[PDB]
């Protein structure tokens, strides 16, 4: 009932139907990541699971590919090492220069996850410049500058399933999505404050500290 | 010789006047001596904190590196692409001389060559035994040199001596230091 | 399935499936409709064969072209999500799915977007870049991002606010882009970059040295000497 | 001006000096522990001593607020807070401000507030 297959030469054997992240973490190779989460529902939204997979014409995503037996899982090939430095370049062009002033200074998961990955330069320098977005008034608790948001899509699953408090959500296509009410209406659960420990960079942090 | 006394109009030394001047060449051990002040409307002026050249100042960069099309990081990477630290056991040694080389390897049969491999790689025979077991040619292979010398202590790049000796050299005869190079 | 795709089957259940694919290649093989547009004598819309010449096509069952067959710049077969085919190319290649595939291009849905010399391909690529920037959803990060990266480059290539290195950095974003999303919206992202940078680089040269000789010149990224920011917004650089 | 020594015994220092700064006398923060509670925890080492030639360094609370409040033509401003006579680098980085709520919004580091017109 179980799948052995081959990450970077390491055999690792784990249970059917899994997702190949956890394979990963089983198997002690560290694939960086951003929109996984273990109790939360899957989306790829993150792109950055990208990972090798022989009989696959182009990378995947190791979040949502199924396990399948007979598997060869590369990381380091050079296309691989080419897209995760192209995903985070992707990611950090509107991404605003916050890091002095963002609450998660040294716990930025994007941030220790862009010194391994990331590039040397970054090219923008683009006259007219980034997208910017509304403050976004929530709550006295949970501080918010959607501005450094990435739509990780981690914050609105959890209040969606297991939060049960299903006012958030993602309004607008392209750079016009937003996350939450656009009504700017409290949001109240009863555990409402989990939000700022799971949006990995800090669009929602912590307002009295 | 191409480093030689120069004359004292060319030291950038506040100098003397003319009549003093000519006092003073009557009267001193070389007359091609600098006093030591330097020349004030020359030296230190522009101030630093005030030069037309800082004005226009953006950065110094090379032509792949500042490159923004062609290369990835990766390529350009050197943290990740440190070598390993080689680590060498009694034992792999052992393993280099019967089992051979990728050089000259002394194994067939691929199957049973990973059992003749596994023993010695768990302590089968000995290095001293392997000594006795190595060939004449297999020691000045593998071990000495193709003469049966021991290897020179090697060195990174060597550097030959030249002596320099004469009106070239920084201290005439008599004088105990030389000035090799 | 596509409403074609499935209003073409009872027919081919009338008639003979085999007799159908007594048409064009063995592979490619049959009927399309073509949407034929663009700068033509005749806007039109024929259900034709596949695998056929574009020459024949376009000289015969749309009229020409206005100015002739001299006046082509490029031809867009398919959809937007198409590169553009040049002019040596387009005199004799079939419509089908195998030779546009090998000129590194698609056969779409077949609809023929044919492109006046005396007008601008920029513009009509940059309008493609926010066609797609306003036609986005937001899963993927690298679509997302990509669309509003490959628009302010169009604007600034199109003014020629850049320097010549940019164009093949915007290449290689193409390529960024391409294999890394969700759906197959990033590829279609990418491909209408691909065609102006493999058949349009001098082209979108003279626009740019044009540029650096109507006002100064101008650094990397759109900034000039003179771009600067003031109070609130940004002055000196004309705003592509 | 007199305030309790923690024993009854008040100590007088003028008004001047009952002061967060020349622009304000009131705290601006949670924390701001004002002059009242300074001198009531050590004026021990603050007597035989002069009450002028302290810093007094104006507040910058003051100074913002009557700064003119910008107007952007479009949606998204840009700040730098950067002079244009220095031949440099300088300022706060370039971040961007989104002016659409109703009401000014100043850029988080210079605090200059922007308005959407
Ligand atoms: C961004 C994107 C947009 C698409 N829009 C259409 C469309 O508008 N009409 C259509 O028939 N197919 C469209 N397609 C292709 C559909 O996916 C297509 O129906 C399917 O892939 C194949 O269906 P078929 O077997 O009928 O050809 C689109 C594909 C992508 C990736
Ligand atoms: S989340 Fe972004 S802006 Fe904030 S500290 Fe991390 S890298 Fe900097
Ligand atoms: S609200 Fe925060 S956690 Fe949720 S998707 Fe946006 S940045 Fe990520
Ligand atoms: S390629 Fe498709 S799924 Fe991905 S972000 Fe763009 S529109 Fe969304
Ligand atoms: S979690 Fe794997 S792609 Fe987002
Ligand atoms: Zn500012």
């Amino acid at each position: 009932a179980e799948i052995e297959l081959t990450i970077d030469g390491h055999k690792v054997s784990i249970e059917a139907g899994s997702a190949l992240i956890q394979a990963c973490e089983k198997a002690g190779v560290t694939v960086p990541r951003y929109c996984y989460h273990d109790k939360l529902a899957i989306a790829g939204n993150c792109r950055m699971c990208l990972v090798d997979v022989e009989r696959a014409p182009k990378p995947v995503a190791s979040c949502a590919y199924p396990v399948a037996p007979g598997m060869v899982v590369r990381t380091d090939t050079e296309r691989v090492k080419q897209a995760r430095e192209n995903v985070m370049e992707m990611m950090l062009q509107n991404h605003p220069l916050d890091c002095p002033v963002c609450d998660q200074g040294g716990e930025c998961d994007l941030q220790d996850q862009s010194m391994r990955y990331g590039r040397d330069r970054g090219r923008f320098t683009e006259i007219t410049g980034k997208r910017s977005t509304e403050d976004k008034n929530i709550g006295p608790l949970v501080k918010t500058s959607m501005n450094r948001c990435i739509h990780c899509t981690r914050c609105v699953r959890f209040a969606n399933d297991i939060a049960g408090a299903p006012e958030l959500g993602s309004s607008g296509r392209g750079n016009d999505m937003q996350i939450g009410t656009y009504l700017e209406k409290n949001l109240n659960t009863e555990l409402s404050g989990n939000v700022i420990d799971l949006c990995p960079v800090g669009a929602l942090t912590n307002k009295p500290y | 010789l191409p480093g030689g006394p120069v004359p004292v109009f060319k030291k950038y030394t506040v100098g003397s006047k003319g009549i003093w001047e000519k006092l003073r060449v009557l009267l001193a051990i070389a007359p091609n001596r600098s006093t030591g002040n330097p020349i004030v409307p020359l030296y230190r002026v522009p101030t630093p904190g005030s030069r037309p050249e800082a004005n226009v100042y953006q950065d110094p960069s090379s032509y792949p590196t500042n490159d923004i099309a062609e290369n990835p990081y990766w390529k350009r990477d050197h943290r990740r692409a440190y070598p390993q630290t080689a680590f060498f056991d009694q034992k792999t040694v052992t393993g280099l001389l019967e089992l051979g080389s990728e050089a000259t390897p002394r194994i067939a049969d691929g199957e049973a060559g990973t059992k003749a491999l596994a023993n010695i790689a768990n302590g089968g025979v000995s290095f001293t035994q392997a000594l006795g077991k190595s060939s004449k040619d297999v020691i000045y292979g593998e071990v000495l040199t193709v003469n049966g010398l021991p290897p020179v202590a090697p060195t990174l790049a060597p550097k030959q001596w030249k002596i320099i000796e004469g009106e070239a050299a920084i201290y005439p005869k008599g004088y105990p230091c030389r000035t090799f190079h | 399935t596509n409403v074609e795709t499935v209003a073409v089957a009872p027919t081919i259940l009338r008639r003979g499936g085999d007799w159908f694919a007594s048409f064009g290649r063995e592979r490619n093989s049959g009927t399309k409709l073509f949407c034929i547009s663009g700068n033509v004598n005749e806007p039109c819309t024929v259900e034709e064969e596949m695998s056929i010449p574009l020459r024949e096509l376009l000289e015969k069952h749309c009229g020409g072209i206005k100015g002739g067959w001299d006046n082509l710049l490029g031809v867009i077969p398919g959809g937007c999500s198409v590169p553009i085919l040049p002019k040596n190319i387009c005199e004799d290649v079939l419509m089908d799915f195998d030779a546009l595939k090998d000129v590194q291009s698609g056969l779409g849905t077949a609809a023929v977007i044919v492109i006046n010399k005396q007008q601008d391909v920029i513009r009509a690529i940059q309008r493609f870049a926010a066609f797609y920037k306003h036609e986005s959803c937001g899963q993927c990060t690298p679509c997302r991002e990509g669309t509003t990266w490959l628009l302010k480059a169009m604007d600034r290539f199109r003014t020629g606010q850049a320097k010549e290195r940019e164009i093949d950095m915007l290449y290689e974003l193409t390529k960024d882009i391409e294999g890394h999303t969700i759906c197959a919206l990033g590829d279609a992202a990418a491909w209408p970059i691909q065609g102006l940078i493999r058949n349009f680089r001098p082209e979108m040269e003279t626009r740019m040295k044009k540029f650096h000789d109507e006002v100064g010149a101008v650094s990397v990224g759109g900034w000039m000497k003179d771009a600067r920011v003031e109070k609130g917004k940004v002055v000196g650089a004309p705003l592509p | 001006k007199s305030i309790i020594s923690y024993n009854g015994n008040t100590i007088e220092i003028p008004e001047e000096y009952t002061k967060q700064a020349p622009n304000r006398d009131s705290t601006w923060a949670p924390a701001q522990a004002s002059k009242t509670e300074i001198y009531k925890n050590n004026m021990v080492r603050f007597e035989q001593k002069d009450l002028s030639k302290q810093p007094m360094p104006y507040a910058g609370i003051e100074l913002i607020a009557q700064q003119p409040v910008r107007f952007v033509h479009g949606n998204t401003a840009v700040c730098d807070g950067a002079n244009h006579n220095g031949p440099g680098a300088q300022g706060h980085p370039k971040i961007f401000i989104n002016v659409d709520a109703p009401g000014s919004h100043a850029c988080q580091y210079c605090g200059t507030r922007y308005e959407k017109e």
